[PDB]
């Protein structure tokens, strides 16, 4: 298991349904998206979606991380005996379980909004504005994966050069990336459990939904949004939308996901990984 | 033998109260009471009568065998008993011979008790006005027999005109909450003197339903034996009640997560949607278990509490409205809203804290509630929401989904509702649910908003006001609907001193879940106690909320009202205007045993409604990290307190606004130029306040010899207090 | 096939670009500039070169008569013309800001201007924030090759963009005097993919 730890060099906009409005990380839909927009930039679309529906590459959603903290959303644990804390350490999260325990602040930076015009010549312009979000000084986010492919490290350094998020083209999003291969984590994975917390933004297949959702505290996230292409239907349309778990959420029963298909009345298919990255605790 | 005699029973005993403190006789109340619904509501209906007359203990096994069995005052007597809290068969009952009864005690506050550990315990009372303000003073008030002769006289005019059955319950339970709201239910010490007459009565009719269905239920005829032949040792410990919750989830989001440019005039509109629709939800499952309204013990904002029996016909209906209620919710807010029905099984001797565990009711109901909203939906649920989505090039100005569009228009169905009811909201609308409507709702009702001749329309209608109790036959329920004119930029055109910015306060009372579970000692709670709690706040924080807003008409729209949650916005001179005084009246109801953190932030009126909301809500959570007596002004590193903001920033801004008003041209250059160098000391550098030594000596005469009093002492070491109140006296003056 | 053009914006005169509405300091009666929000540097949005580069260079084209030249280099969404932008242009922060601190001057400064009313003869004046004449601006911009038949009209027309925008200005009063810019050290260095002629779009850039 290795990081993708992304230093940005430029404010993001990672908006959920708004331009004006965005959050701290982005997800496994996102990179996914990006990553095969990038392939379908070098033609190798039908590799990298092979290596990704055969369990080659697994990614989680990006995560916080200040210095050498690594950050997960606080798991929704179902216990019977800190709600403005969103994200606990993931090496501290035995000691999380085992009592009630702000050791030190989260802090990874700060929201921010970017006033905007559509200038015209001989009428009033149009104001708009973008809600971006800037990274402290030394913090960024951070993607675990597992047996790394050299077509991944290919896809990333293409995306490096190209932007994540929204609004990319238009001054925002850029990064750099670096793998860093860590054992403290490793370690904490390879590591079994009874129950087991999601990472990405996961739905189970049809035939497995009733065994996932047995002892499980799960949060439904729409995932759905505008096509982003050339070559799809000739007009802007929007993909269909899908409604996975969020990427907090914590199960007994483990799954694998699917990478669903949300476009399909067009030239070219539409893919939303929405597979499985579980995390085992006690 | 029926229900609906012990309803109206157990709401209309204990009027003797009422009659003995208004009159020279000295007879029992009980007996009073029931000479007054005999005598003068003229017609004899004997379970009334006898369920009014026979509640004590004394006069129960006066009239015992010669009075039949299952007749109904057994669960009269028992539920006064549990509502109480405490046993109340040795106590005498009130009027006797054998004690002296003043019929003069005024009504304590609740306020009195709670937070007796750290903040002590008071004695205030209710003074009587004969809506309006009432606040608790610190003086012994005293009541009258007129009053009492008064309350008599109104409800001889407003009985006359009503009649006991299924359909006057409601006009019965605004009786009681506007006349008894200020008397109280005993005169003795305090026992039950902080517990008004109405939530006493409530609480015990509530529970007198809840026992009568769990007896229907488990068919044992002949309560006296099974209440009498013991202390009912055996009926306080079977569970006999169930206390179930709605919860709300999702309300912030729906109502500031909008999207649209003209999305402020929709906030008022959004929040009465969820606000109305959990009225009509709790009504609609009361309508369904064919209990009364004085079963909702608290229907707040974003959940409601009930009282209701512990049969398993209850809990069939209870499953097939959830599952009705939960099928409605994603049929049109997919996700975005969801309600939680949990409930639990209590029993009497839990609900009197005989053995503890009262606490535990709330706790055990919120650990299900919370374990009800993890698993919010089940697989086939999910795989409908995945089964539905299609592909469209079409999607909501606003609401931003693409489903429910309007052929004609880019809109989401709900989302355009709303925009025709935020047309149709007055000062003075009332609410209509019927088949056909404006806004859509369950279950296959939609609501109209319609005011008020086409009221003489099957229906049921929501009024925040009541014109008359008994004949028009209408629902009172309240929000925090102050708006001054519905409109931002008209507002925001008629202030013409200060900045053309768009203040928003948003505020909480710290630790309503700490105060609501823990915070009344353990040796006073009870049923009605927390009745009375939770109907304090609310009633607070709506009416006198409202009508603080009236009294002096503020350039203030109001979305959301209430202890949990606070959210008003308009010009930001008239929101920095009315939170000191909101902090001041808050601390005058509590009396000071609850504080309130607020957030002020100025914004543009084109600024996007849902980041307004959402960072005025982290300048609130930065207010309460500092949950004291916290305001942030404007940003989350100008931190306060009230008592800081109110005699330090008001006596220095006016001050500033005395001497400053000279006026002078370049004076004002003088003043910026002032506030940018003690900012610039304020970024920690001593060679500018070496600058600013010798800048003092340059900017004596500016100004004259006005400096020297009291802003040199103001300005000794760059006080931040200084500096705000130049930043918002030059923020007031402006263009 | 992902190339990089690096180069640097000189303000030859003052620059207001923007404005914050954050309650940094809206208290002063200036118009403020645009900043970044953790270090409160002034900086160039990269919304704002691209627009006036593709305004500039939209009116420079299509004289007469937008042309597939401008939407294949700025992208569009029309309701038959959806392209992807080939530029991508960043947001930039400001460079010498230690130069500038060698000569004890803050980064930005402020500009007063009356308004003489022609009847009444009278002056109110007003303040602009400026950005200070003498910043520096190292930007970078990506492009991404598609297609190498048209690589170097592309690039021609960046060229086109940018000297034009030389004898224009970049954002703000810049009739009244401010925004004039100056790009230096441009140049081209490819990021991924071996391109063969990389050195004809070095010249052409940087001529």
């Amino acid at each position: 298991m290795k990081i993708i730890k992304l230093y940005f060099e430029s404010p993001v906009h990672f908006g959920e349904k708004r331009l004006s409005e965005s959050k701290i990380t982005f997800s496994a839909d996102t990179l996914f998206s990006a990553l095969m927009i990038e392939a379908v930039g070098l033609g190798k679309e039908d590799e990298f979606y092979q290596l990704a529906s055969n369990n080659l590459v697994k990614f989680s959603d990006a995560f916080p991380f200040i210095d050498q903290y690594y950050y997960i959303p606080k798991p929704m644990f179902n216990l019977k005996l800190f709600k403005k804390l969103l994200y606990v350490p993931i090496d501290s999260l035995e000691d999380y379980l085992s009592g009630g325990l702000e050791r030190e602040s989260f802090n990874l930076g700060k929201l921010a909004l970017s006033e905007k015009v559509q200038q015209h010549d001989f009428k009033d312009s149009e104001p708009y504005n973008v809600g971006t979000f800037t990274f402290k000084e030394n913090t960024g986010l951070y993607v675990l994966i597992e047996q790394t492919h050299p077509l991944l490290e290919e896809l990333l350094e293409n995306l490096q050069y190209s932007g994540i998020g929204g609004k990319r083209n238009s001054g925002y999003g850029k990064f750099k990336f670096e793998i860093l291969e860590d054992s403290d984590i490793e370690d904490l994975f390879s590591a079994k459990g009874n129950r087991k917390i999601l990472l990405s933004g996961a739905l189970p297949k049809d035939a497995e939904l009733e065994q996932a959702l047995k002892n499980a505290s799960y949060l439904l996230e729409r995932r759905g949004g505008f096509v982003q292409s050339d070559t799809y239907a000739t007009n802007l349309v929007k993909k269909q939308d899908l409604y996975v778990f969020k990427s907090g959420s914590t199960f007994e029963n483990s799954f694998d996901g699917d990478i669903y298909q949300v476009g399909k009345k067009g030239n070219h298919p539409v893919y939303k990984y929405a597979k499985s990255f579980f995390l085992e605790v006690s | 033998m029926d229900k609906i005699n012990l309803v109206c029973g157990s709401l209309l005993h204990n009027i003797g109260k009422i009659i003995y403190r208004g009159t020279s006789e000295r007879a029992k109340h009980s007996k009073l009471g029931g000479d007054f619904i005999k005598s003068f509501e003229q017609f004899r209906n004997t379970e009334l009568t006898d369920c009014i007359r026979y509640h004590h203990a004394q006069e129960i096994t006066s009239v015992k065998s010669n009075k039949e069995k299952n007749s109904l005052f057994y669960i009269t007597y028992i539920a006064d008993n549990i509502s109480s809290g405490m046993d109340r068969r040795k106590d005498l009952e009130e009027g006797a011979e054998g004690f002296n009864w003043d019929k003069k005690v005024a009504l304590g506050s609740v306020f009195n008790v709670l937070n007796e550990k750290e903040k002590g315990r008071q004695n205030y009372s209710y003074p009587f006005v004969a809506e309006p303000l009432n606040f608790p003073t610190a003086t012994q008030n005293q009541y009258t027999t007129s009053y009492y002769d008064g309350l008599i006289t109104d409800m001889k005019t407003i009985l006359q005109r009503l009649k006991p059955d299924k359909e006057h319950i409601n006009s019965l339970l605004q009786m009681m909450e506007s006349l008894w709201s200020y008397v109280p239910s005993s005169t003795d010490k305090n026992q039950l003197v902080d517990i008004s007459l109405y939530d006493h009565s409530r609480t015990t009719a509530a529970i007198a339903s809840a026992i009568y269905d769990y007896f229907q239920a488990e068919n044992i005829t002949d309560y006296q034996k099974e209440l009498f032949d013991y202390n009912a040792t055996e009926f306080y410990d079977k569970n006999a009640f169930l206390m179930m919750n709605f919860d709300m989830s999702g309300v912030q989001n729906f109502i500031y997560n909008i999207s649209g440019s003209k999305a402020l005039k929709s906030l008022r509109a959004r929040s009465f949607y969820l606000d109305m629709l959990l009225e009509y939800i709790s009504d609609n499952l009361l309508e369904k278990l064919e209990l009364s309204r004085a079963n909702i013990l608290y229907v707040g904002g974003g959940h409601a509490y009930l009282l209701l029996a512990n049969t398993n016909k209850t809990k069939a209906i209870l499953s097939d409205f959830e599952h009705d209620l939960k099928t409605w919710f994603l049929d049109k807010f997919k996700i975005d809203l969801y309600v939680a029905m949990a409930y639990t099984e209590v029993s009497a001797n839990d609900l009197m804290n005989h053995n503890g565990h009262y606490r535990d009711i709330y706790r055990r109901l919120s650990q299900k509630t919370s374990a009800k909203k993890a698993n919010r939906y089940t697989a086939e649920e999910i795989l409908n929401l995945n089964h539905q989505g299609t592909e469209n090039a079409r999607e909501c100005r606003e609401c931003k989904r693409s489903d429910l569009l309007i052929e004609e228009d880019d809109i989401c169905e709900i989302c355009d509702s709303l925009q025709k009811v935020s047309r149709d909201l007055t000062r003075e609308n009332i609410f209509v649910i019927a088949n056909e409507g404006v806004l859509d709702m369950p279950f296959g009702k939609k609501m109209s908003a319609l005011s008020y001749s086409q009221a003489d329309k099957e229906v049921q209608i929501y009024a925040k006001n009541i014109s008359e109790i008994g004949q028009n036959l209408m629902t009172r329920i309240d929000m925090g609907d102050y708006t001054y004119r519905s409109d931002f930029h008209e507002m925001l055109e008629e202030v013409e001193v200060g900045i053309n910015r768009l203040g928003v306060l948003r505020a909480d009372v710290d630790n309503l879940g700490q105060a609501f579970i823990n915070g009344i000692p353990d040796d006073y709670l009870s049923i009605s106690r927390t009745a009375t709690f939770s109907r304090a706040m609310s009633r607070f924080f709506k009416n006198y909320l409202n009508q603080l807003l009236a009294e002096k008409s503020y350039k203030i729209n109001v979305i959301y009202a209430g202890g949990d949650d606070l959210f008003m916005i308009g010009a930001w001179q008239d929101i920095l205007d009315f939170s000191i005084v909101l902090k001041q009246k808050f601390a005058d109801f509590t009396q000071n045993k609850l504080s309130i953190s607020a957030g002020i932030g100025m914004f543009r009126e084109k600024y996007p409604v849902a980041r307004m909301a959402s960072l005025t809500g982290d300048l609130e959570d930065a207010a309460k990290d500092y949950t004291k007596n916290a305001v942030t002004l404007f940003d989350a590193t100008n931190v306060f307190s009230w008592d800081t903001l109110e005699n330090d920033i008001f006596v220095k801004l006016d001050a500033i606004t005395k001497n400053f008003e000279k006026l002078d041209e370049t004076g004002k250059a003088f003043i910026y130029r002032l506030i940018d160098l003690l900012r610039g000391v304020n970024e920690n550098q001593q060679i500018n306040i070496a600058r600013l030594a010798y800048t003092l000596s340059r900017m004596e005469e500016k100004i004259g010899k006005t400096f020297a009093q009291e802003l040199y002492n103001w300005a000794n070491a760059d006080r931040k207090t200084l500096i705000m109140a130049l930043e918002i006296y030059i923020l007031k003056t402006r263009e | 096939m992902k190339l990089v053009i690096e180069g640097t914006i000189v303000l030859k005169t003052g620059m207001h670009i923007g404005g914050s509405s954050d309650f940094s300091a809206i208290g002063a009666v200036a118009s403020p500039v645009v900043r970044d929000t953790l270090t409160r540097l002034p900086l160039i949005p990269g919304s704002s070169l691209k627009g006036k580069m593709r305004y500039l260079l939209a009116k420079e084209l299509n004289n007469g008569i937008d042309q597939d030249e401008i939407l294949r280099l700025f992208g569009s969404s029309e309701k038959d013309k959806i392209r992807r932008a080939r530029l991508k242009f960043n947001d930039i922060k400001l460079s010498n800001l230690a130069e500038l601190e060698t000569f004890n001057v803050s980064s930005t400064e402020v500009k007063f201007e009356n308004t003489i009313n022609r009847k009444t003869a009278v002056a109110n004046p007003r303040q602009i924030e400026r950005v200070i004449a003498g910043s520096k601006f190292d930007f970078e911009i990506f492009y991404n090759l598609d297609d190498i038949k048209e690589v170097e009209k592309d690039f021609e027309n960046i060229k086109q963009g940018f000297d034009l925008l030389e004898f224009d200005y970049l954002g703000g009063h810049g009739t009244r005097g401010s925004g004039r810019i100056a790009f230096e050290n441009l140049s081209v260095i490819t990021a991924v993919g071996n391109f063969e002629k990389i050195n004809t779009l070095n010249e052409i850039l940087g001529a």
